[PDB]
């Protein structure tokens, strides 16, 4: 884990969001997702 | 299955001579997600800045040097009507179901859609206004005067109204034409702003239901067109150097908040997010997705721009519509329940009539009976299914 | 749109094939050929789906006139008409 | 293997007598939910034989001798047709005639409502396909009608319906759901039912019979969408024709109802007072179709005017099938006719201005009267707030104007007041942040009002009432969306104590986010000490804590 | 001078009939509670003469041998009383009498009903004043029980009862209300309550006898507040051992419902599991005092357990008089032994081990019956946890476990589904924001089984469901308080995807003000523009605006 | 607008001998407002600092170096319990019904006032439990070995776990003996925070769910005791130099937020608001009423004394209690609703039994029927009066 960023959870709401491609998590505008297109990305999803 | 749509106006004669492209097109209609496609047309626009506005029955269309708008029927597909305004038109905006429409010799005209009432101001700007948004109670309207004049909506909406509309406040700190305005969509005394942009290269944030000048900015160009970001974070702006700025009201110098400075402190900014080939253009105007990471920009030369904000910092052409691309506005990709439909259009009238209101009453299921639970109940409910066999006992 | 013609016309007689393989069904065809007939911008793509629709209505009624599948697609040219007077979209349902 | 559940119904309904088959519906009918796989098959198996079975039975029981066992028939039909899909549905068409059926043949009324249910969840349910239209709900439709209207249709002049007020009720129910989808078969018989819901519409105690409210909003609801079986698409003629016809009714009651005072009004659309007979009781009404049923007497116009003005409601309340004029001026013009006719108060019985000729005794009830009268009003004003939204801002500053006179007058009301609370919330809602300061110095005595209600409530001058529940409703709005620099001081002070001792969350949210600036310029205190201490872990709290104190 | 509303009262009072005085009522009535003013004063004016005439024929009528005037005299002693205060609590001594005749008379039920309900509320005003206590109350109370109890007295086996069981259910209610309030009075009739009230504690499917709902719940709440006439302080002695014996006749039913399983619960607290017969169908019960109606069946034993369960739940629903000492490890150690039979999956009927001497039958009645004992304990878990707060963090553990086992089991039931959800946010509520990883990971299929049906009703998979409306009620918690570092991150998704296709306001802040962490600790990106694109001008963003307040 | 009470209690034998106030009197209940008046009494007991525990229903107060909790009545005014536990209290705090005592020999102790249980925890400490802290979810213990250790309630009370119970956290940054901690009302996994205070001169503000301290505080001596403002901006701190300073936390630079320091720099504070004679002597307990206007400090010399941080002024002696003021608390004006009453305690006994939770369940309407809206309403409900007519006839 990255160390404690004091200025972190409140700029996470009140900044735009700095992570290449947002809410890809979501699919909202994309298409629905079989086990094979899933999103896995932690290790414990990776492992399991 | 989320699907975004926007619909794109274009004005001029075409600038290259190609068959593919139809001259008599003006207004498309496109899917932007997840590809991209013309989904629709309508014909006969020539429509400038900021005068197109769309809702989910009408597209609302001025035209180019007349005093008309075209107003085009999304559900039938066609061009229900033409209505023609006793001035011309430079800016309009859409706002439930009237349309607010600033004019070249300064004033303010608000139609109602739905009884075909129109009230004008004075001209109290004593030229062209340029652009105009709106809020449920207010309506902004900053002209080439270099002045911005915040308008009650319900002082402009009287019945039997005699009185000479005058505005609230007046918010003249600019020193050129003013270019844009955008507006937060809170509608709170002290939570709101509005943000302003005119040839002085200066973006001026207010609070307008004070009249006070919460924040000001200072382009090496002089901006074209704004937006907010959905979440109210950031300002994006096009200027004329053919470059995209981006503004973050909250980042580690605050332009707004508790940390940041004094509002007499005016901040510099020179670092642009992107900027686009002088075979491009200036992007002439600019959108923002529901999400707020994809931005949508229309320049002279006809082709479309998407910034990937988180992404990439170049942009990537759409299509290209070999007409100068005007307007961009989005749809919701989520429907909204509203209790009465505008299904067909009523033009503006000077007549003594009585006040009518035309519209197709929506079924919102607002009465509620006890035999409804029974009717909607999978099955029957219990109570009444004891009630019943003791009555028939 | 986006795709080569050749690679496109390829798309369509291999669909065409497999309704001759009868892996799928003619209203299946028809009802994924014609909106790319009406509103495709290229004209061999509509001159070849135009000749895939006239040659399936021939091979479907060509052992028995196939009275369900003719009333649908009439119904089908019928709404076209209906839908839009001033489109020039018509002049598809009165060449087939 | 049969489901356990399909299993047990079979069993019971084999080994169960017809006559204690009712007893044990509640048990069929959870079981009957249970069972959704075997029902919703395509049509062996020994689940597809008891499948078969238990239509069998049902079928069996519905054609039956036995009411009881037509009884668990109705109630094993509308647990199959909400469980078992597209095939219980196309499975069916013996069911909707044995269920005409039982409404025909002598049956409990119990057993018929249900049935009634039954047919209407039958008429709706079948919307979804177009071919089981064509097929079942077209044709054994008009059968349905002709049954109900045989029930409900008056028998005699001398003798009076069989079946029961609550009974129509139902009926009148059913038919305005079915109007909306069926219009083109409800056509030939809007004639009948037009002549039925009648004496429903506005009840008088003049007509001697106790109306219950439901039968009376179900008759308003079916006579309003009765045009949708308009031919020629006249169904938004045919609308405007109605409402102005109503609105008239209200004009001509108005004048029999308020013969005793002087008007001052005058109307915009250019409707005249007729003269009015000075001797005699009031008296209004017809024996003619077009007409409502007669009435005689103060009390009973009051009751007609109330009645049509619910009417008003309901033309707001149910939806059109094309769009339609609404006479909003005309609608507004016949509020401030009825809200300018004014309550006295004690001593003002010579201050307002009354007929010289017309009974005292009158007078007395027509003072008390008018509250119910003006309640009906501000219900209305709340239906076509509701119904238009943002359309209504031209509206707002006369409605304002008219709760004001009406509370301002009626302050001992209970019901007037929670009405003027609910009103007073939507328009400020609607269009409350650009007030201007001499409309939200008259809207000051609201403010007390509902203050001084608050803090009864809450013990702090009780328990929990409508007038308490609609004005702490109201609390937060007037810290939301009001002009606080047009507040006084103490009307501000006064909204924080009665919300930090009604403990109002909301309130004190919406108080901790507006500050209160006066004419120096001083900011008030605000009350954030009190709401972090009482409700310590709310998120919203929370982000109040960490943003307002930066 | 008189108010007009008196005057309106004193004259329709004078001038009509007393056939048609109900037709009348309901202006009656409203003009009685607007004048709260003259009849308040203590006891000459024309207020004090029409008063004194009001009253008058008050008296009159309630004396008189018409049953409509009788009505009518009901009606306004019950206005009068609601807002007359001490002058007509201390007048009202002949209304009492009056009230116990009509109860006498054989009047109709709805007029004893509305007698019962003013006698009711006149003795719960008498409690406020000591003198009104012993001038009024005392001698009265035992001619009204008296009445009361010959009217709702079983006259014969083979003779049933006269009166319908709503009116027996407002019996019951009102020697509900009464039982606290006047306890040494009403201790004399505790006896004959409690046989009288026997047969609907808990009604079985052997009785042919449709108990409503509304009466088995006063009935039950009525022998549970009788532990309030106790002599000599034993109403905890009493209470305590009600509820054991209430615990143990669960337990002896269940051992009769569950012969068909061998059970592999073993007691904490000392119950062991008697032998059962395996020849025959199950029975229970006898006619003792202390024992319940008889039953026999194995669903009747299931109805049995059940009504029960919901008089255990009474228990934690009624107050008690002095301090009592809850078995919440019996409780506990029941609940496990009803939770801990499994309904089998499909095609596993080998998956539960049973006796072999049984039938299959028997067998497909019970996987049947078991998801109702699993609904009314989980029923009976949310009562205990409303009840205790914050001491039952120790049952925490406990409750999960049977609910999720119970949700497993029959996780194809919207009822028990709708439970689950329901004792899910009140758990998670009380001690979910620590849970452990395990607990988290029992809870995950729960989770996405809300928001499946949070999806399924919003259409991104028609009226909302009352599961769809309870899973809608816990989604905010899943935020709010659960361990967000221990939920796998496609929960997370599953459950912004749900909020943000919902239009779940309180659940999206939820959202934006718990993150998710990654692995790399990063925080995910904050729904906020959906929050603010749906909502724009709610509380909910209004308060994330508060960085803008000055 | 506002009845607010505090309780106050004596150790130590009376300073002086000759006084009006009684030698054996050990507990008052005052009224703070409007005016000062000793409301009641509670006859014997010595308590030490942070060892009383103020409920509705009772009042629970530690002894001297003995392992007794005198509980006393509330509800009815006397000495109900002589309640022992097995080892002697160094502090005792209440949460719910559960009084957590932190002993001298490092351990802690949950006593469930309502059932009898007893839980007891290995020493995790190795020295004395000076502090304790309760949230509805965690356990905060403070010893003089610079160790804090964070607990969870629910597997402390978990009903058959027979594991030694063990911290969730150690929160060791100190040098010194824990004096005093206090709690966020916030119990969020990312909101919460606790601030510390040690002997070791310093203040430290701490994330007590995920451990990482946020804020080091250094005092001109080592604070005594400390309060969070209502709102949870400042903390009162007394120090041993007789001196009360304020730690502003979100003040004109923020100790935590966006524009804060680094948490590994630490700041200093050095401006006292308050300051008390050698005569009166330092503070031995602080504490802040319910406004958040008005605070109150003991003094060993026997002062209660007011501090209004509003105005700013001098300090108020209200009375002298003849012996050294060890614990202040407020009584909340406004009454939280129950539904269960804690009439009786019960003592804890270590014996065979089934969980038995015994209280008075109060009436708070947990059902409801179509008659009680006919008693509750004012007059008859409408539809129901119709439905009375309609079965009259």
């Amino acid at each position: 884990p990255l160390p404690y960023k004091p200025r972190a959870y409140w700029d996470n709401i009140y900044r735009l969001p700095t992570t290449p491609n947002p809410f890809a998590y979501l699919n909202l505008f994309g298409l629905p997702r079989d086990e094979d297109s899933e999103m896995y990305p932690d290790r414990m999803s990776r492992l399991r | 299955m989320l699907t975004e749509e926007f619909v794109s106006a274009i004005c001029g004669p075409p600038l290259s001579s190609n068959t593919a492209i139809a001259k008599d097109v003006g207004i498309y209609c496109h899917t932007l997600s997840p590809s991209y496609s013309v989904k629709s047309t309508f014909k006969k626009s020539s429509v400038p800045v900021n005068c197109l506005a769309v809702s989910d029955t009408h597209i609302f269309a001025g035209q180019h040097e007349k005093a008309y708008v075209h107003v085009y029927s999304r559900l039938r597909g066609n061009q229900e009507a033409f209505v023609a305004l006793p001035e011309r038109i430079r800016c309009l905006i859409l706002i439930g179901d009237i349309l607010v429409v600033g004019t070249t010799e300064g004033r303010l005209m608000l139609w109602e859609i739905c009884t075909g009432r129109l009230v004008s101001t004075p001209a109290r700007h004593v030229q062209a206004v340029s652009c105009v948004a709106a809020t449920p109670s207010h309506v902004l309207t900053g002209s080439d005067d270099s002045d911005i004049h915040v308008w009650s909506l319900s002082q402009l909406l009287e019945l039997d109204s005699a009185a000479e509309h005058e505005p609230l406040r007046t918010l003249a700190n600019h020193r050129a034409a003013i270019t844009a305005l955008a507006v937060s969509p809170s509608d709170s005394a002290d939570t709101n702003f509005c943000v302003s942009a005119s040839k002085d290269k200066s973006c001026i944030i207010w609070n307008y239901q004070t009249g006070d000048a919460l924040r000001t900015l200072i382009f090496p160009g002089y901006p074209l067109c704004m937006s907010l970001d959905p979440s109210s974070r950031a300002i994006f702006v096009s200027c004329e150097d053919s470059s995209l700025y981006v503004a973050e009201m909250f980042g580690e110098k605050p332009l707004l908040g508790p940390g940041s400075e004094d509002p007499s402190t005016v901040v510099q900014i020179s670092t642009p997010f992107g900027a686009t080939q002088p075979d491009v253009g200036p992007a002439s105007c600019l959108s923002v997705s529901y999400d707020g990471t994809m931005l949508l920009t229309g320049h002279p030369r006809g082709q479309i721009m998407r910034w990937d904000i988180s992404e990439n910092k170049s942009p990537v052409e759409l299509a290209n519509l070999n007409a100068a691309v005007t307007n961009l506005i989005f749809v919701s990709p989520f429907l909204t329940s509203k209790p009465t439909k505008t299904v067909n259009i009523i033009k503006p009238s000077q007549a003594e009539r009585a006040y009518t209101f035309t519209a197709q009453f929506e079924p919102m299921s607002f009465t509620k009976s006890r035999l409804d639970s029974l009717l909607n109940a999978t099955g029957f409910p219990a109570d009444a299914l004891e009630s019943a066999i003791v009555a028939f006992y | 749109t986006t795709l080569d013609k050749d690679l496109r016309e390829k798309v369509v007689g291999s669909l065409v094939l497999l309704r001759r393989k009868d892996v799928i069904d003619s209203v299946s065809l028809l009802t994924t050929l014609f909106p790319i007939l009406i509103s495709s911008p290229s004209k061999s793509l509509r001159t070849l789906i135009y000749t895939k629709i006239i040659s399936d209505l021939r091979e479907s009624n060509a052992k028995a006139t196939n009275h369900k599948l003719n009333r649908t697609i009439q119904t089908v040219l019928h709404n076209l008409l209906t839908s839009d007077r001033t489109s020039s979209k018509g002049l598809w349902a009165c060449r087939i | 293997t049969a489901p356990p559940d399909l299993r047990v119904v079979c069993h019971r309904l084999a080994s169960t007598p017809v006559d204690s088959l009712p007893r044990l519906c509640p048990l069929l009918i959870n079981h009957v939910l249970r069972c959704g796989g075997p029902l919703s098959e395509p049509q062996t198996s020994e689940t597809a034989m008891l499948v078969h079975k238990f239509r069998t039975h049902i079928t069996s029981l519905l054609t039956g001798k036995s009411p009881a066992g037509r009884f668990t028939a109705v109630c094993l039909i509308k647990a199959v047709i909400d469980v078992g899909g597209w095939e219980s549905l196309r499975s069916a068409e013996p069911w909707i005639r044995g269920l005409i059926g039982v409404l025909q043949k002598p049956d409990p009324l119990s057993s018929k409502e249900l049935s009634i249910v039954t047919l209407t969840k039958l008429y709706i349910l079948l919307q979804d396909y177009q071919t089981l239209i064509r097929e079942m709900a077209t044709p054994t439709l008009p059968g349905y009608a002709t049954a109900c209207l045989q029930l409900i249709k008056p028998p005699a002049s001398g003798r009076p319906l069989k079946v029961p007020l609550n009974f129509v009720d139902t009926v009148a129910w059913s038919l305005s759901k079915l109007v909306v989808l069926y219009s083109t078969t409800m056509r030939p018989f809007s004639g009948q039912i037009k002549s039925a819901l009648r004496p429903y519409i506005a009840p008088t105690s003049s007509d001697n019979v106790v109306v219950p409210q439901s039968l009376k909003e179900n008759s308003r609801n079916l006579l309003i969408l009765l045009t949708y079986t308009a031919p020629k698409n006249g169904s938004s003629d045919e609308w405007v024709k109605a409402i102005r016809a109503t609105i008239l009714d209200c004009h001509t009651t108005a004048d029999q109802v308020f013969r005793a005072v002087r008007e001052s009004w005058e109307s915009t659309t250019g409707y005249h007072i007729q003269p009015v007979n000075a001797t005699g009781e009031p008296s209004g009404g017809g024996d003619s179709v077009d007409e409502l049923p007669p009435w005689s007497g103060l009390q009973a116009g009051a009751e007609r005017l109330t009645g049509l003005l619910e009417y008003l409601t309901a033309y707001f309340n149910n939806p059109t099938r094309a769009p339609v004029n609404v006479p909003l001026g005309e609608l507004l013009d016949l509020t401030t006719r009825l809200t300018l006719v004014i309550p006295p108060s004690l001593g003002a019985e010579d201050s307002i201005e009354t007929n010289p000729a017309i009974g005292r005794d009158e007078k007395a009830e027509l003072w008390s009267a008018l509250p119910d009268i003006h309640h009906a009003v501000l219900r209305l004003h709340c239906a076509i707030i509701r119904r238009l939204e943002a359309n209504a801002i031209p509206l707002a500053t006369d409605i304002i104007d008219q709760m004001v006179r009406v509370s301002t007058a009626s302050k001992q009301l209970p019901s007037v007041r929670e009405t003027a609370y609910i009103l007073a919330k939507e328009i400020l809602l609607l269009a409350g942040s650009t007030l201007p300061k001499l409309t939200v110095d008259i809207l000051i005595p609201l403010i007390q009002s509902s203050c001084h209600d608050i803090l009864t409530a809450a013990g702090h001058a009780s328990t929990a009432s409508p007038v308490s529940q609609a004005a702490s409703a109201l609390l937060p709005t007037f810290f939301t969306h009001l002009p606080q620099k047009h507040l006084p001081p103490d009307i501000r002070g006064l909204l924080d104590r009665t919300a930090i001792l009604s403990h109002n969350q909301s309130a004190m949210l919406a108080s901790c986010l507006h500050p209160y600036r006066d004419s120096r310029g001083r900011y008030y205190p605000s009350i954030l000490p009190f709401l972090v201490r009482r409700f310590p872990r709310d998120e919203s709290v929370e982000v109040l804590r960490s943003n307002l104190v930066k």
